[PDB]
């Protein structure tokens, strides 16, 4: 999916 | 583990109905209660002894610190999976056959555990009767079972319990009288049935059925039913108290009453207001200091109303009631029914008439105005 | 009402967090999402969860703490493990690169970065709060992290927060046991500032609660699990009478003032009782007359030291469940009585109590068997001066060859502050000597 | 094999226990304190008739 | 028109002032709802002393109930008699007093007492005739010796020509759940011999033994020892409120008792106690309850009586007895303890009889004591001071504050004071 | 009732209406089919205002879509709600505009718009009381600056008096997306200030901030910016079409915050913005509301308000709430921001209370704030207009379409007229 790795906002992507 | 409850008690100053959270920790036997509206603590974890866990079901009033709370509601889905799933409400019977020996099967009604919520001795009219066997208007022996059924009275009871349908049916067993003395001499059936005809006993099948049957005796609506068989001549009048029907003495006092000799004219189950009770004790007011003990011991919960008949078995109902407090009962008149059913001056399970002028009165008061 | 602010620093401060803060959702039965379960409901007036949670209007709960490290790799275990959705999603600071066991670069270099936004969590947290009673500093003493960023955190906090009471807890570095090379340095780095800004900076360490968890839980190889869930119980056992109802309550001012006779005395020790295995506790009956022996035996400190040596300044019983008054007032004359167990002179009375009603509660998967009474036991001893000692000789070894420290000065530190801070721990070790000496 | 060298964060079982079912980690553990009788019924008891 | 005014400070004088509530109302026959629910008249008759009638024949207290924490409030309001208080007598802060007594006399404590005495001076003025005061406090913290001594001294300059009673647990040698409780009982006394005209010590220790061998109670929590301090409390009073063979108000037990105006401070008791297994082995008539009187077992302070001399000491008997056996066996205690007793005092014994026993027992009697033997109750204190004082021990709170080093030294002297007069008159 | 008329010019113009239109959609409960599927009737007794009855039930839009390009028009009926715009409603003309002004006023914008006044009286007749005027355009553009403002020209000289409200889009410094739009900013702002009642100015560095640090999207696409657009225009007529305590309509906002008849360029924000993590924890208040409101990154302009005082500001507030925490909370922020507000007005704030929140949201407020500092906005394009006249720059593109340079000398004569009034009010 998206915002796999651990960067740049991934806990918003993985959120939404 | 808890037992929360909602609760209603009634504001003698703003008359204003006030919701709290009564909660019951059957574990130890303690109380908490919180605040719905205000969300603050109205009474910390207190152990109150005279709360018990058989007195909590819906619609029940419990006298918690000198207040009375009416429970309306259930807490949570914990306590409505416990407690409100198994509950289920079913009605009795007892045939004019049956008349007699009511108080005994009463008692196995007791032990067997069912809590009575109404009772009324009453006659079926014709048109009530036909209310009441519509099922059985293919007429295999519609004629003679009219006829049993209208030529004397019958006793209606709203029995509730865990699996009431299945207990109940099972309690009364066959309906032929020898084949339930063949198979299971226990039944209610086969111990007081003569005959198949005079069961001496009913009992409903389905829910549909037998919600259609408490339609037509005990009315919704509030309307009058079947009349009651009140003869308002030569009657007295005598209460069991709530303490006593809560406690289950009432087919051990229907047993000693028909074993002293006097005959019942009348019975029924009632469930009192503040105002009633006091017109009731009203003769009681500026001559007994406790009026306001026995007027919150008779509407802390349903009483049994009876009008008793002819008074002359072997001496009058006063006098066969006993002195007013059980310990001079016990001490003088050893064979009195406040000696054998009485625990205190306020709680002595029967009232009788002190003064045979208001007999009349009474009965007119219980019999007549209210119902 | 009553409330507190709870703060993770560095490694050791975070991973106890997890810990701690596990435990107290099964205390107010709090489900790991944040939200109460659906079969039970709770009475109206209940403030058991308003010391450490805050209501959100969805029925939701939200804990009151600060999750601060410079390194990502400790906090993304918490936003991708199974708390993802109890706390915050921005009170979980992070940082780029850590402090690499260097107290420059937590207080003089990278600690400056963050420290605007570290504050500004702390401002939000106690102007939501009504009324604040103190704050619960987790960290150690040995890493860059703990020591660096926990120095120049905690003065801002004093400049802030005037009299407001600050309470650290902080691992001890072991006598024989220690993990990185620059430990007696980072030790010495700290306790320059704490002694002007803390008014209670509890001590445990690692060798004294791996013997613990070898004789009494009969656990031979104990790990990192092990170790926070015990070090948990004892914080929430001392903020139990904050939540919960008591037969006579200590507030956080109450032993604030009762445990700390001097300015530069300040440093109490953390004793839990009892620490049994499940089938130990089968056998042996826990009386109260029992248990209360089992904190002043040497062998149940946290901290290893000999407790023998010196002398007992001021003690703190704060006990729970099913304890009566009468049982602990002939228990304490029982151990008056000992002349193993030797009192200041200066000091006549040195005893306070404290009782609670609810008994402690058991994390499944856990090791402690669940009993009805616990006490927790918090001691101001002089016996902790011999532990200074051998510290400052590890200091001196050190910096007789000047090693190490050009990692330090490299980064805006300079050379001559290792100087004051040796003195001070030089005028601490006699401040135990002078109130020590009898009449 | 768990006696001698048992894994980690688990604490040593006696081989002649390890077998024997387990009833221990579930009941309570200690003696309850003995409920006493009341002050009320001491100093100013329940009146008599 | 015999007007009492109540007042809780602290936590052990309010769980001790909650308590004495439950006692009177089951006396009087008041109901936790508000409304009178007795069997008597005679309980109806004086209702004035204690309590308000309202609109709608319901009965609220005349108290004020004083304390930093909001915790403590919420316990008492809480409880099984607690809904029938004023909700605008509850004045509470928001930041714990820490058991200090610098917090609870100087800064924490001097912002509420502006709303503490509006409260008081509303149900004073109210009153027809007032007679006194009665604040239920403990010497052993900072709470309730931090406003309670402040409330004595406010009060008093406002009301100087009444009698103003304060109940106080003392500290114990034993019991020590106070680590500064030495420096906050001496800080209490340097302004309970000032201004107040009767106290009453009750302790902790005396309490638990009473407990454990007189009553053989196996576990002596906390609901029990407040029972038998409000016994002692609605024992003193009842000749105010229930008619009586001789009749003795608190000023009448002013006069006979204190001969100086610095020792005022009595050791109270009950009478008729007795434990659960020898009821029926005990027989109940007024010589045997002189006995129990005079024990020194049943003598709520750690002080033996026969280390000491008596000044004054009275009695409040209750129910219906004799007068000629009253009078003739409490004097039998004064000629077979002479000794004792002083010399240069005739008439060491005051006897009062009221005709209302209280709820279940046919007879009471509190005991009421006035020894030179509370010295060394006050010497152990002095000598406590002295330990900590000379190290300077646990005062950078006090000095940190406002409160100076130079009051410590008046506050000792003033105890030593004391102390030399009772061994003067010895 | 009131019937709004909204108008609708430019590119920027019809994708902001095209956004406009799906919002009251949401909130009136509007089917793209046309019908209505609602559930309460308080959305049923308010719906003449900005749509039309039909037969069969079917409601449609008052709105008039212009544009002199059909490139866009088709992307406005193949959206989402593309079937429910009237087509007798969708002028078009047949030639681009080019990012010229005066292709757009004299030349190629002077024939269509004889077209558009025939279907304006023709819809604004139909209303039993017309309310005012809505219009939506760009002025960075040819379409929208050009004709947009010749529309507002003929509409203020034919209904004198009614009202003109205006979201105009300012073109800012980095968002630079036409070479020669300094020429169309200050030639359109020339119209604005004499037959404008109230403006509302937004920009796009306030809008791309917003995404970044509030809403903190990766992809902020145009259909994010212009539902916080649309999200302010259906908050401002909010009591207009429902219930309240406390109701204000579009002219009880330009009596209060229109003190002098050149003193309107407001600058606008919207309360309720968190990002998608932030929605669960965050507990909605009215202090939450209101510190959310008077901050200068949630504002949708380019101008600094701590760089100028503000001279009047309304606050409308929606939902079910109280209104002491209301009154309390706009007397307290004017209490310690006593240097922000000039002293020669009291009691600047305005407000304004419905009691029907947005859908999926229970409390919400638009703010609206006259400020002179919106004179930074006119500041900037006043001196990028004289930088090219000074060398005469894109100027043919201009004169040899029919005006004079005149016109340049005595717009940026008025433009800087404007900015000498705000800065004297200041002081
Ligand atoms: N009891 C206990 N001690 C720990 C834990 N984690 C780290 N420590 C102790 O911390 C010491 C090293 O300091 P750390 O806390 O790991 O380092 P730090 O504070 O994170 O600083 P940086 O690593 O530079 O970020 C070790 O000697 C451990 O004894 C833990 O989870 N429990
Ligand atoms: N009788 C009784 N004594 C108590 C109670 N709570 C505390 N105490 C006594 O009070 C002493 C401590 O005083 P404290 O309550 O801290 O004083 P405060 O801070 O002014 O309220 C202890 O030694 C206890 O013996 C109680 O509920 N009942
Ligand atoms: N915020 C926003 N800006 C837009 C949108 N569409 C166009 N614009 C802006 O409008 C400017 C171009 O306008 P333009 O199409 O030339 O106007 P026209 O020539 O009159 O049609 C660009 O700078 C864009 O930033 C939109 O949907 N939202
Ligand atoms: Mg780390």
């Amino acid at each position: 999916p998206r915002g796999q790795c651990l960067l740049y906002n991934w806990e918003e992507e993985r959120a939404t | 583990e808890r037992f929360v409850f909602i609760a209603e008690w009634y504001d003698p100053n703003a008359s204003l109905l006030r919701r709290y959270e009564l909660l019951f920790y059957p574990g130890d036997g303690s109380v908490e209660m919180h605040d719905v509206k205000n969300h603050r603590t109205f009474l910390k974890r207190t152990k109150y002894d005279n709360l018990h866990l058989e007195d909590l079901f819906i619609g029940n009033k419990v006298n918690v610190f000198s207040r009375q709370l009416v429970l309306i509601d259930y807490g949570d889905q914990y306590t409505a999976r416990q407690l409100g799933s198994r509950k289920e409400k079913t009605l009795a019977l007892i045939k004019p056959d049956a008349i007699s020996k009511a108080g005994e099967i009463i008692e196995i009604i007791n032990k067997a555990g069912f809590t009575i919520t109404k009772l009324k001795m009453m006659m079926l009219s014709r048109k009530e009767a036909l209310d009441f066997h519509v099922d059985h208007q293919s007429r295999p022996f519609f004629n003679e079972l009219i006829q049993f059924i209208t030529t004397g009275p019958i006793i209606a009871m709203e029995i509730l319990r865990d699996d009431a349908i299945c207990e109940w049916k099972r309690l009364l067993g066959p309906a032929n009288s020898g084949v339930a003395r063949t198979d299971a001499s226990e039944s209610i059936r086969a111990l007081f049935g003569t005959d198949g005809i005079r069961n001496a006993a009913h009992g409903p099948d389905s829910f549909a059925s037998a919600a259609r049957e408490m339609e037509l005796f005990f009315p919704s609506s509030g309307g009058c039913g079947p009349a009651n068989t009140a003869k308002f001549t030569n009657c007295t009048c005598c209460i069991v108290k709530p303490h006593a029907v809560s406690e289950g003495l009432l087919g051990k006092i229907l047993m000693a009453i028909r074993d002293a000799g006097f005959e019942i004219s009348a019975m029924q189950m009632f469930n009192m207001d503040r105002v009633n009770v006091e017109e009731f004790y009203e003769v009681y007011k500026g001559v007994v200091t406790e009026y306001h003990d026995m007027v919150t011991e008779m509407y802390s919960g349903p009483c049994v109303a009876m009008e008793i008949q002819q008074n002359n078995a072997t001496k009058t109902f006063r006098e066969f009631c006993g002195p007013a407090d059980p310990e001079i009962a016990r001490h003088l008149r050893p064979g009195t029914l406040r000696a054998i059913f009485g625990k205190t001056k306020i709680q002595n399970a029967v009232h009788c008439t002190d003064l045979p002028e208001d007999g009349l009165l009474e009965v007119q008061y219980f019999f007549k105005i209210l119902d | 009402m009553r409330e507190c602010i709870s703060i993770h620093v560095g490694q050791a401060g975070v991973q106890i967090g997890n810990a701690c803060w596990e435990l107290y959702c099964l205390e107010h039965g709090i489900q790991p999402d944040g939200q109460m379960p659906s079969d039970k409901t709770i009475g109206g007036g209940d403030d058991s969860f308003n010391t450490f949670f805050s209501e959100t209007g969805a029925g939701k709960h939200v804990p009151r703490a600060v999750f601060v490290d410079l390194e990502p790799t400790v906090i993304d275990e918490v936003r991708t493990g199974t708390y993802r959705q109890l706390f915050h999603p921005e009170q979980l600071i992070t940082g780029k690169e850590d402090a690499a066991n260097n107290y420059a670069r937590g207080h003089y270099t990278i600690g400056k970065e963050i420290i605007d936004l570290v504050l500004d969590r702390i401002r939000k947290l106690a102007d939501q709060c009504t009324g604040l009673q103190g704050f619960l500093v987790f960290h150690s003493f040995g890493g860059g992290t703990g020591s660096g960023f926990t120095s120049l955190l905690m003065e801002r906090l004093s400049v802030d927060y005037g009299k407001k009471s600050k309470l650290e807890f902080s691992i001890y570095p072991a006598p024989q046991v220690s993990t990185a090379v620059v430990e007696p340095y980072n030790s010495i780095l700290t306790t320059h500032t704490t002694l002007e800004h803390s008014d209670c900076a509890f001590m445990v360490d690692n060798e004294a609660i791996y013997d613990i968890c070898r004789r009494n839980l009969d656990i031979e190889r104990p790990t990192y699990t092990n170790l926070n869930r015990l070090i948990g119980q004892i914080v929430s056992s001392i903020t139990a009478s904050l939540r919960f109802d008591g037969a006579l309550n200590v507030d956080l001012t109450e032993f604030q003032t009762n445990l700390v006779p001097y300015p530069r005395i300040h440093f109490p020790l953390a004793t839990y009782a009892p620490v049994i295995s499940a089938e130990k506790a089968y056998h042996e009956q826990l009386s109260v007359a029992e248990i209360t022996n089992a904190c002043f035996e040497p062998a149940n400190q946290m901290v290893k030291c000999d407790p023998r040596h010196g002398k007992y300044m001021a003690c703190c019983l704060l006990y729970r469940g099913d304890v009566v008054p009468k049982d602990v007032n002939a228990a304490i004359a029982t151990i008056k009585t000992k002349r193993t167990i030797q009192f200041v002179d200066w000091c006549p009375t040195g005893f306070k109590v404290g009782i609670n009603y609810q008994p402690p509660t058991v994390v499944p998967g856990g090791d402690l068997a669940k009993v009805q009474r616990a006490v927790c036991m918090l001691s101001n001893t002089t016996a902790i001066a011999e532990a200074w000692a051998r510290l400052d000789h590890k200091f001196d070894l050190m910096y007789a060859k000047r090693a190490f420290v050009h990692w330090y000065v490299g980064e805006g530190m300079e050379e001559g502050e290792f100087s004051e801070a040796r003195e001070d721990m030089a005028a601490l070790e006699k401040d135990y000597e002078e109130v020590g000496v009898d009449s | 094999f768990n006696f001698r060298y048992p894994p980690a964060g688990v604490e040593r079982v006696f081989y002649g226990r390890a077998n024997d079912p387990q009833i221990a980690p579930y009941l309570t553990h200690g003696i309850r304190s003995k409920i006493s009788v009341l002050a009320n019924t001491l100093i100013n008891p329940q009146p008599i008739t | 028109m015999r007007e009492i005014v109540h007042l809780q400070a602290g936590q052990c004088g309010n769980q001790i002032g909650a308590k004495f509530w439950e006692v009177i109302s089951d006396e009087h026959g008041i109901d936790p709802t508000g409304t009178y629910h007795g069997d008597s008249d005679l309980q109806l008759e004086r209702i004035n002393v204690y309590y308000n009638e309202a609109t709608g024949g319901k009965y609220v207290p005349r108290a004020v109930l004083v304390d930093l924490e909001p915790g403590t409030m919420d316990s008492v309001r809480s409880g099984p008699f607690g809904q029938i208080f004023r909700p605008d007598n509850f004045v509470f802060g928001q930041s714990g007093a820490g058991n200090n007594w610098a917090k609870g006399h100087y800064t924490e404590g001097a912002e509420l007492v502006d709303s503490v005495l509006d409260v008081v001076r509303k149900e004073a003025e109210s009153c027809d005739c007032l007679q006194g005061f009665q604040l239920t406090h403990s010497l052993g913290g900072g709470t309730g010796s931090g406003m309670g001594t402040l409330l004595i001294s406010k009060i008093r300059e406002e009301y100087p020509d009444r009698i103003m009673n304060t109940f106080s647990v003392v500290p114990s040698p034993k019991v020590s759940d106070t680590v500064v409780e030495p420096y906050n009982a001496t800080l209490s006394v340097h302004q309970l011999v000032e201004n107040t005209d009767e106290t009453y010590c009750i302790d902790n220790e005396a309490l638990y033994d009473i407990c454990f061998r007189t009553l053989k109670l196996t576990t002596p929590t906390y609901g029990d020892l407040n029972h038998l301090v409000s016994a002692t409390m609605s024992g003193v009073t009842t000749c105010l409120r229930f008619p009586g063979q001789l009749n003795a108000d608190l000023r009448k037990l002013a006069v006979n008792m204190v001969p100086f105006p610095r020792l005022h401070f009595f050791m109270p008791g009950f009478a008729p106690l007795t434990s659960r297994g020898s009821q029926q082995y005990r027989a109940l008539t007024v010589p045997e309850l002189t006995q129990q009187m005079f024990d020194a077992k049943n003598m709520m302070a750690a002080c033996d009586p026969r280390h000491g001399r008596y000044l004054t000491v009275a009695a409040v008997f209750r129910g219906r007895m004799s007068m000629k056996e009253v009078d003739e066996q409490m004097l039998n205690v004064q000629n077979k303890n002479s000794s004792y007793f002083v010399e240069w005092i005739p008439n060491n014994v005051k006897t009062a009889v009221c005709d209302i026993p209280p709820r279940g027992l046919k007879m009471s009697a509190t005991f009421i004591g006035n020894s030179t033997a509370i010295q060394e109750l006050f010497k152990r204190i002095s000598e406590q001071f002295t330990a900590m004082f000379r190290r300077k021990a646990f005062l950078h709170w006090y000095t940190g504050e406002g409160m100076d080093e130079m009051e410590f030294t008046e506050a000792e002297s003033n105890m030593n004071d004391l102390v030399s007069e009772y061994q003067q008159y010895q």
